[PDB]
């Protein structure tokens, strides 16, 4: 036995300038469970697919959206346990900032902490890089926030977006359907929608699971609700 | 293709060739058996004499690692070494913690799990090397457990390790060695050893002879000069008929 | 000082005096001393305040990252046990003194944490400078399976003995009642002590004061 | 403090006081001070609270986690190694004195103390704390080979009462526990329960 | 212990006593304060005999290695430096010493004064030990940098014999040496006793 | 092609290759010459200047370890720096803690110690990541006279009566078998020392293009000024 | 260890034509209480070496643990070679030092009786690592109460039989129990010799009260 | 291949190619020869000139008053060991102020040569060694190996062409017990020049002699101390 | 508190000669009031040309001999040959100055021959200062014992004396005679005295019985 790991680089640049490494880990993002963020006038929802691969599973025992603080909610496109290691660390980080500055992290500066971790794992010896997408949702100071995290490092701001497989259909959806001034009833409405465009077989309140963050925090919605909100669609 | 140069690869099909071959390492020592009666382990190991220039026990392959606990070995004596230095370390620090001798299966589990410990890591290399622990008690009986190079330790009523195992085995299944005793099981073991030496391949070999039971007050020690006599002689018998 | 807290019929009551005094002068009138932990557990803090502010901060930080992991609520019982290790492994130096009370899905609990890192589990107890005339108290006229209003004014009763018999306790009576279905943070429960009413007006006009230099800076 | 267990043929008694002083003022009067350390393993604490509670609380961890990997019920001998092994490392900044009361299959019932210091020691009959003291007499003149469980009990009983009588730091209730292989069985002497002796006057 | 040494026209002029005590003890009435540290350069024993023996000899050795690497002779200004930057290191641990590095380099003839308590000081004419103030007196009053040779000598015997008179830790011999531009020479040693015969009649 | 291999593997033949390696990057330096006699050690080396504008003084092939011990260098000079760093402050180690000259086969065995120190893994950081590419010639005297030592980069040490090292140590190496006598003198030690740098020397032989030292009993370690060495080279 | 414990009183040697014997009452002091009465401050080292410890009980405990470790390793090893009571004796007062020279002394007095290869060995080790070699030995205030006993009978009589020694070491634990606050009237006599150690106990002396009369 | 650069990679066929090519580094050397009487130990070990003008090189080492060695392959590893040796031995003497016993010695060596032959990035040593001792249980000859294994022996050669004197040791052997120390040296020599081609000769500047016994602490002789010993080798019986 | 040093007594002498040193000491070994033993030589043989002898803390006394026998054997390993005495005494002040702030309460003096075949005294301090000296005492009675070794060996003080040179065998009376007048006043002196004479012959070692009160 010899707990050393190695210090040299597993992510390098390629001839033509490109780490491909990174890329590979943007292929197993996109061929996860399509995830979906909608940022309304009032707050976000986020909306993923969770079709077990059999009814033997207990749907309640695993959750992909899950909460990092009273006021930010995580969702992801990839890999599971990388997931899990990173919402350990967000939950981590919040945590630490609270400590130091007595207010919950904005969600802006939780991202940026977590992109940091993530091109951490891009660049130091030994480690691949994550092979998961995050969509980040937040409320802060009267606002919502919603951000996507790539397997790089880099950040992005959105109003609406989608992960996962037919992700660019569902973009192309959103577009053609989002607009400001949305309301977070309607918003929850298009993200189902979108998860439905490329959903296979029938949506159940089981087979995904939706959460949404407002001016109250952000919370799961409990199957009962999303099976409301599908009874509305 | 390139998947049988770390032990941190697995190989297609689910394997770790590194191990396999160290158990290859194994496979190529020669034969040491135990076998645990009803008071007691009797370890028996045929000991090559490679040169005549060599003394009497050199490269001997049974330890004491416990005033109660012997080893016996196959492979690469200097892995069996450092593993039997490993098993008295375990055992002296288990005195000095809990305050008594450490129970043959659990340091056969501490043992094991240092072992499987080295088959994980580019970094390091699997033991070359097998081991059986043979143990008596009053409280615990006597026990007799076996430790391969993957780390996978199983108690035993009779094992055999090296070269020749399965024929080895073969001879042990024969024996009602549940009821008997450690004087004739001596004679039982000297007798299986005698008969898996090959004469042709391997010229000469000394037999080295151990146990531990309720005829050693359960102290591991070299079976004495007389019963070793005895039992080489009736072994040598029992090869002619 | 005080602080106290009871176990009553259906969860806990925890009391505190708002004076903060350094040395023998009152910095503080109106100090919170009741710490939120977690939504069903609270702590009243005394001895040194910064460590005690501190370590119920780092404790209740640990205890949110741990009910976040299980997607439980937390129990009392580990929230006595990290605060029981951290302050023995200090030896005494973070000088927390600590009333940590909560319910949970084992019902209510009330633990006295000593700096040192010693605990005791018990129905009623006191700290602080004021501890002991609040201790009297509730050894006159504590009982078991108290109403919830009885168990208020008896620890209201036990801060206002710390509050007019210890010189280091004052202002008013915060409470906090814990139940299974409820929290109630009464900040102040009771104001028993004001100030003076002024019997006359002391010459301050504009002008008195002389000046050798000013500076206005405008802002945008 | 005072702290008491005598050993009989199939198992142990332990008893305590239940006083926990600050200094003369009284911080818990109704202290539990035996604290099972397995199923049928128990330690009596004196000493500095925090410092007894610690390394009880290590133990337990412990001798558990042993006994799970052994498979097997745990030794009383293997806990007082354990107590003797952290109150000898860290003898110079603990104030600890515990008795190791319990019963095994191998050996049956068992006392041993690690006083102060970190030594252990097997004994018929183990008291400590303060108050112990005060009874020193008393236990040499009254204790006999091949008492009862009741007989045990009555003992501990009243040698625990005369020791809070006297020590101004032993008082409040007293908590017996008896330990045999059917299991453990805990009672608490109070107000009229607790043996009484009068005080001599005139 | 009295040490003494002064720079003039002809180079540096080092001067020892010879006692070393313990309380009212004498323990040697021959010890060798003047450190001959290589051909070159000269120290000073006072304070801790051990702690300036081996502090100097530490020197010696980092001086004869600078000689190696750089095919030059330190200077008595960077040896003087070496020597109090090591000893600089244990200030406040209870080292005792007091030296004089003294030698003949490119600037001329160098005498330096460095401490255990981080003192390092250039100067014409120093003196160190418990005998010192004295040894001050009659050196002031002899001194001047156009002294002669056998005058310089006559001076520095002077000197240590009325210190070693008044001061009780202070007896033995006078070691005299002369640092001169093409290395040290060590000039006499004389005993105190002889020196009272050529003194007082 | 070159990270194949880490740098402590065995050849078949039993050889660590990086050593065999620097072995022979040894055979490209320039060509020392080391004599023991009964009156002293001379060692004589090619300093091969490249270019009329470099200084021949400046080039350093010879340097005193101490005052009885001078070593001659060949291969890479600046591999050599470190181990001669070395040396030097064994000496004065010794002198510190004995009061006495450090012999020349002590402080042999001490740079030696050095050579098979590198290392990939188990190292500290900044440790020797190769064998040293020198071979030096010890010559000093010690309480058992003057005596001539060969180190290499395996870390073998060798007591010589003489040697040569660098490129032409082949052809040299067999001059010096027939030129050497065991009552040699010295002064017919440097003389033919000069003669067998002169066949072997690419170029011609003056006071500039080499360097000779010698270690006396009595006399400290001493490089030949140029006067000298044209004193010496005028009859040869 | 700066303030021991439980603490053990004086421990005799002496020498005798054949073997070596020790005596040490079975007491462990609680400061000036007789807290514990039935400990043995005699431990076997082998066949061939036992020890006897004044001071701490908890330092003496910790020493039997790591002494009877070593003379197992040793014992394992099955090479034929077996620790002297010299060498016993040697790395005892190695590890004594060392533990004074990191200021965490081990609090004890240890006296340590061998007899190999026909001699007999008596050696002293004390906390600060002061080992030394005599005909007779005693630690704490044996050492002003038996010792001149033992010295005087060794001055008129170098060498004395099993029988003789005996009689004397019980002469002298009757002089500790009648003069030393800190004794006891049981003790244990341990025996090296030829056949090995042997241990008994516990024993009294025989005690005299008739100068309360006087 | 693929299985001959690294000590930690197995081979297919159950060997580790790393120790072998160490194993043949040893083979490498130069002959040297221990055996033992009933009371002494002796190794004789053939030197080597790297030239006519080099001096031979060292092969019998120092390790205390009752051990010595002889060496074989890479003589800095050889430093190595034998500088941990002696401070094996120096430790044994500080603290139980005994010898140290040659079997415990020699099982330390086997010890601490076994660790590099499982991590990644270290070597074995290349150094094979002849171990002569005297202790409480009699004269010793022990043999060490790159593999980390070693042999108590009663008689053993290692280096270059060391079969024949392996051949001549087997022929002898019953007769080294019982042999005077002059006698067993001779022994020794003759099995030494074994190995030797049949221009050389066994000479007073090619042969180094270690003796170590029971009233004789371990001696080396080199040049004109082991012409006594030279004296009386009647001439190769060819 | 605790207190690592001890006071064990005890006194050394060494004398240097022409071709001749001697080292002496007594033989008692004490702490308080009370003799530990009356069997305990400070004298050690360190090479066949030099000879250590100890006092001060027995502890201390015990390590140091036994660091400087590993020292001497570990210079023999590394340059084939013995050490010295000067060497001995160099190495010694470097061992002495290791623990310059834990130090070994030993006052140590060494006797041998020079390289010249001289005889050879020098003196240590607990910290390793020595010094070269023809004649030397140390422990206990030193302040006893040197002011004679002065007016006799020195011929202080005395005049119209010729200085002949100290031959062996006054100077083993010499060293007799000082032992027993510090016996007679020195309560740490007593028991023994062990003599130890270092010429080319060798070590001989003798011992002179002194008064046991």
């Amino acid at each position: 036995m010899a707990e050393r790991g190695y210090s040299f680089s597993l992510t390098t640049f390629s001839p033509s300038g490109k780490l491909v490494q990174i890329e590979y880990a943007l292929a197993a993002v996109a061929g996860g469970a399509p995830s979906v963020g909608i940022k309304a006038a009032n707050g976000v929802v986020l909306a993923t697919e969770k079709k077990q691969k059999s009814i033997l599973y207990d749907e309640r025992s695993v959750h992909k959206v899950e909460p990092i603080t009273k006021h930010i909610g995580l969702v992801y496109s990839g890999m599971g346990p990388d997931y899990r290691v990173l919402v350990h660390r967000a939950r981590k980080l919040a945590q630490q900032y609270y400590l130091v500055y007595q207010e919950p992290i904005p969600t802006a500066q939780l991202v940026q902490r977590v992109a940091s971790v993530m091109q951490e794992y891009t660049q130091s010896g030994g480690v691949r890089p994550f092979g998961v997408s995050l969509l980040i949702c937040g409320w802060n100071e009267g606002r919502p926030y919603l951000f996507q995290s790539d397997p790089s490092g880099a950040y992005f701001a959105w109003k609406a977006t989608a992960m996962g497989k037919n992700y660019v259909n569902g973009k192309t959806f959103l577009e053609k359907r989002y607009n400001e001034d949305l309301e977070l009833e309607d918003a929850i409405h298009t993200a189902i929608l979108t998860l439905k465009e490329s959903f296979e077989g029938q949506m159940t309140e089981d087979n995904i699971e939706v959460g949404i963050c407002n001016e109250a925090g952000f919370r799961r919605l409990t199957p009962t609700e999303v099976k409301d909100y599908l009874a509305a669609i | 293709t390139g998947y049988d140069l770390s032990a941190s690869t697995f190989s297609p099909d689910g394997r770790v060739f590194q191990v396999e071959y160290a158990m290859k390492a194994v496979e190529n020592s020669s034969t040491a058996i135990g076998i645990r009666c009803k008071d007691g382990v009797v370890f028996g190991v045929e000991k090559l004499v490679l040169s005549k220039l060599y003394e009497e026990g050199s490269n001997k392959r049974l330890f004491n690692v416990d005033r109660h606990v012997g080893m016996a070995v196959a492979g690469l004596l200097a892995d069996a070494r450092s593993l039997a230095d490993i098993a008295r370390e375990e055992a002296s620090n288990f005195r000095s913690n809990f305050g008594y001798n450490i129970p043959l299966k659990h340091l056969a589990d501490r043992v094991a799990m240092y072992v499987h410990a080295y088959t994980l890591y580019s970094a390091v290399r699997p033991f070359g090397c097998s081991f059986m622990l043979g143990s008596y008690s009053v409280n615990d009986g006597a026990q007799l457990y076996m430790i391969d190079p993957s780390g996978v330790s199983y108690g035993y009523w009779g094992c055999a390790i090296g070269k020749a195992r399965q024929a080895a085995k073969t001879e042990i299944e024969k024996l009602q060695m549940k009821e008997m005793t450690c004087r004739d099981v001596v004679k039982e073991v000297a007798k299986i050893i005698y008969i898996v030496h090959d004469e042709v391949k391997d010229k000469a070999f000394e037999l080295e002879l151990s146990w531990v039971g309720e005829i050693t007050n359960g102290r591991h020690e070299i079976v004495p000069k007389d019963v070793r006599e005895e039992a080489e002689k009736y072994a040598k018998e029992s090869l002619k008929e | 000082t005080t602080i106290a807290g009871v176990v009553y019929k259906d969860g806990i009551v925890l009391g505190a005096d708002t004076r903060a005094t350094e040395g023998m002068v009152v910095a503080d009138k109106n100090c919170s001393k009741i710490h939120f932990i977690s939504p069903n557990i609270y702590c009243c803090g005394a001895g040194t305040a910064a460590d005690t502010d501190m370590t119920t901060q780092l404790i209740s930080s640990n205890l949110e990252l741990h009910s976040l992991s299980t997607g439980r609520l937390p129990r009392v019982v580990t929230a006595n046990r990290m605060l029981k290790q951290m302050l023995f492994r200090y030896q005494g130096y973070i000088g927390a003194a600590l009333v940590l009370g909560g319910v949970d899905v084992t019902g209510p609990h009330l633990y006295s944490i000593y700096p040192h890192g010693s605990t005791d589990k018990l129905p009623y107890v006191t700290m602080g400078s004021g501890s002991l005339a609040a201790m009297a108290v509730f050894e006159d006229k504590f009982r078991p399976d108290m109403e919830e209003e009885e168990a208020k004014k008896l620890v209201s009763e036990a801060i206002a003995a710390g509050i007019f018999n210890d010189l280091g306790s004052g202002s008013n009576i915060d409470l906090c009642v814990i139940s299974k279905s409820k929290l109630d943070f009464l900040r102040p429960y009771s104001v028993p002590n004001k100030k003076g009413t002024r019997f006359g007006r002391y010459r301050c006009e504009k002008g008195t004061n002389a000046v050798l230099t000013e500076k206005v800076t405008t802002l945008e | 403090t005072t702290i008491m267990a005598v050993q009989f043929d199939g198992g142990v008694v332990l008893g305590a006081d239940s006083r926990t002083t600050t200094g003369s003022y009284i911080a818990n009067r109704v202290t539990d001070k035996l604290t099972p350390i397995h199923d049928r393993i128990f330690c009596c604490r004196s000493g500095s609270a925090a410092d007894t509670q610690a390394v009880a609380d290590a133990v337990t961890y412990q001798l558990g986690f042993h006994s799970i990997e052994l498979n097997e019920p745990p030794l009383v001998h293997t806990a007082a190694s354990l107590f003797k092994e952290m109150c000898y490392r860290y003898r110079e900044d603990l104030m600890a004195g515990i008795i190791i009361a319990g019963w095994d299959p191998q050996e049956g019932g068992q006392v041993y103390s690690v006083p102060m210091g970190g030594m252990m020691v097997r004994q018929p009959f183990a008291i400590g704390g303060s108050g112990s003291s005060y009874i020193y007499g008393y236990v040499d003149a009254t204790y006999r080979e091949g008492m009862t469980k009741e007989e045990c009990l009555q003992f501990t009983a009243n040698a625990l009462a005369l020791a809070m009588e006297r020590d101004g730091s032993s008082g409040g209730v007293i908590r017996l526990a008896a330990i045999a292989e059917p299991g453990v069985e805990r009672q608490v002497l109070l107000g009229d329960q607790i043996p009484k002796f009068t005080i001599a006057t005139l | 212990t009295t040490t003494l040494a002064f720079k003039f026209r002809h180079g540096v002029i080092v001067a020892a006593d010879s006692r070393a005590t313990a309380g009212a003890y004498i323990a040697s009435q021959t010890v060798k304060k003047v450190i001959e540290i290589n051909p070159y350069l000269l120290g000073t024993m006072a304070g801790g005999a051990a702690d300036c023996s081996f502090w100097e000899r530490l020197l010696a050795r980092q001086c004869r290695i600078y000689e190696l690497r750089n095919k030059e002779r330190i200077s008595v200004a960077a040896a003087s430096k070496l020597l109090a930057n090591m000893v600089y290191q244990y200030k406040g641990m209870g080292l005792s010493m007091g030296t004089m590095i003294c030698g003949w380099d490119k600037r001329g003839p160098g005498l330096y004064y460095v401490d255990s308590e981080g003192n390092r000081i250039s100067g014409a004419t120093f003196s160190v030990g418990s005998g010192s103030v004295y040894a001050y007196g009659v050196m002031d009053r002899g001194y001047s940098y156009d002294l002669e040779v056998e005058e310089a000598y006559d001076l520095a015997r002077r000197a240590i014999y009325q210190a070693t008179y008044r001061d009780a830790y202070s007896g033995g011999s006078v070691s005299l040496y002369h640092v001169r531009e093409d290395g040290w020479i060590r000039v006499s040693s004389d005993n105190v006793a002889d020196l009272h015969d050529k003194y007082s009649g | 092609s070159e990270y194949d291999r880490g740098v402590n593997t065995f050849s078949p033949e039993g050889r660590l290759f990086q050593v065999e390696y620097a072995i022979e990057a040894i055979k490209l330096g320039s060509t020392a010459i080391g004599i023991q006699t009964s009156e002293g050690v001379c060692l004589a080396v090619e300093k091969r200047i490249t270019s009329p504008l470099m200084e021949p003084s400046s080039i350093e092939k010879i340097v005193e370890i101490d005052a009885h011990i001078g070593c001659a260098m060949s291969g890479l000079i600046a591999d050599a720096k470190t181990l001669i760093d070395k040396a030097r402050v064994e000496t004065q180690n010794h002198w510190f803690t004995y009061n006495e000259t450090m012999t020349v086969e002590s402080v042999t065995q001490a740079v030696s110690n050095l050579a098979l120190q590198f290392g990939e893994e188990d190292a500290d950081p900044g440790a020797m990541s190769r064998p040293f590419g020198v071979a030096l010639l010890f010559g000093g005297v010690d309480e058992k006279g003057p005596q001539l030592f060969h180190m290499d980069p395996s870390g073998t040490f060798v007591q010589c009566d003489a040697r040569a090292i660098g490129s032409a140590s082949e052809g040299a190496q067999s001059s010096l078998q027939e030129v050497y006598h065991k009552s040699m003198t010295l002064k017919e030690a440097i003389k033919s020392s000069l003669i067998i740098l002169k066949q072997v020397m690419e170029e011609k032989l003056n006071a500039t293009n080499i360097e000779l030292a010698t270690v006396q009993p009595g006399q400290n370690f001493h490089m030949f000024t140029k006067e000298e060495l044209e004193e010496v080279i005028k009859d040869i | 260890t700066q303030n021991p414990m439980v603490t053990g009183t004086s421990v005799l040697g002496l020498k005798f034509e054949g073997g070596v014997v020790i005596a040490a009452d079975m007491l462990g002091s609680y400061g000036s209480l007789a807290r514990f009465r039935n400990i043995s401050r005699i431990m076997r080292v082998n066949n061939s070496t036992m020890l006897g410890a004044s001071g701490d009980y908890a330092d003496f405990q910790y020493l039997k643990q790591v002494l009877g470790q070593m003379v197992i390793d040793e014992e394992l090893l099955g090479d034929g070679h077996s620790y002297s009571p010299k060498a016993i004796h040697s790395w005892l007062t190695r590890a004594m030092y060392s533990r004074r020279s990191k200021m965490n002394p081990l609090w004890n007095t240890m006296v340590i009786g061998g007899y190999a290869d026909g001699e007999s060995f008596l050696g002293y080790v004390d906390m600060l690592g002061v080992a030394y070699e005599a005909p007779s030995l005693a630690t704490g205030y044996g050492a002003y109460l038996a010792q001149p006993l033992l010295r005087e009978v060794l001055e008129k009589q170098p060498v004395l039989s099993q029988t003789e020694a005996r009689e004397l070491v019980e002469r002298c634990m009757r002089v500790l129990y009648y003069r030393d606050a800190r004794s006891y009237n049981r003790f244990q006599i341990a025996t090296v010799t030829e056949k090995g150690v042997e241990i008994e106990g516990p024993l009294s002396a025989e005690t005299n009260w008739d100068i309360a009369h006087m | 291949n693929q299985y001959d650069n690294d000590v930690t990679v197995w081979s297919p066929q159950g060997r580790i190619h790393q120790i072998e090519y160490a194993m043949e580094a040893v083979k490498q050397g130069s002959a040297t020869v221990g055996l033992k009487s009933k009371t002494h130990a002796v190794l004789v070990a053939l030197k080597r000139a790297q030239s006519e003008l080099a001096a031979h090189q060292k092969k019998i080492l120092h390790v205390d008053n009752h051990i010595g060695i002889s060496i074989a392959g890479l003589t800095a590893d050889a430093r190595l060991l034998c500088n941990f040796m002696r401070q094996e031995c120096l430790d044994s003497r500080f603290v139980f102020d005994r010898p140290l016993p040659v079997s415990r010695l020699v099982s330390l060596i086997g010890s601490k040569t076994q660790i590099p032959t499982q991590r990644y990035g270290r070597r074995p040593y290349g150094v094979g060694l002849l171990i002569a001792g005297y202790d409480d249980m009699g004269p010793h000859i022990f043999q060490t190996c790159p593999s980390a294994n070693y042999f108590d022996c009663r008689a053993m050669s290692i280096g270059a062409r060391s079969q024949s004197a392996r051949t001549y040791l087997e022929r002898h052997m019953s007769e080294f017990m019982e042999c005077n120390l002059n006698e067993l040296v001779k022994h020794g020599l003759r099995a030494l020049r074994e190995t030797l081609p049949a221009e050389q000769d066994l000479t007073t500047k090619n042969v180094s002699i270690g003796i170590v016994g029971k009233d004789l602490e371990f001696t080396i002789y080199d040049d004109d101390d082991v012409s006594p010993f030279l004296e009386g080798l009647e001439e190769r019986p060819q | 508190r605790f207190s690592p040093y001890a006071f064990n007594g005890g006194t050394v002498l060494a004398i240097a000669g022409e071709d001749f040193s001697i080292v002496a000491s007594d033989t008692r070994l004490s702490e308080g009031f009370s003799i530990h033993t009356r069997d305990s030589p400070k004298c050690y043989k360190l090479t066949d040309k030099t000879v250590i002898g100890c006092s001060g803390f027995h502890g201390d006394c015990l390590t140091l001999t036994k660091i400087i026998e590993a020292r001497l054997k570990m210079y023999k390993h590394s340059n084939n040959k013995a050490m010295t005495t000067g060497a001995i005494a160099a190495m010694l002040s470097t061992i002495l100055y290791s623990r310059r702030f834990f130090p070994y309460y030993v006052y140590n003096i060494i006797g041998g021959l020079d390289e010249e075949g001289k005889g050879a005294v020098y003196s240590f301090d607990p910290v390793g200062s020595y010094q070269r000296d023809s004649f030397k005492a140390g422990g206990s009675a030193s302040a006893m014992l040197q002011p004679l070794l002065d007016n006799q060996v020195g011929f202080k003080n005395m005049q119209n004396v010729e200085h002949v040179p100290l031959s062996l065998d006054r100077a083993m009376r010499l060293v007799k005679d000082v032992f027993i007048s510090a016996a007679e006043r020195d309560v740490y002196t007593g028991d023994a005295l062990k003599v130890c004479i270092v010429t080319k012959e060798g070590i001989r070692g003798e011992t002179v019985p002194l008064r046991k009160d």
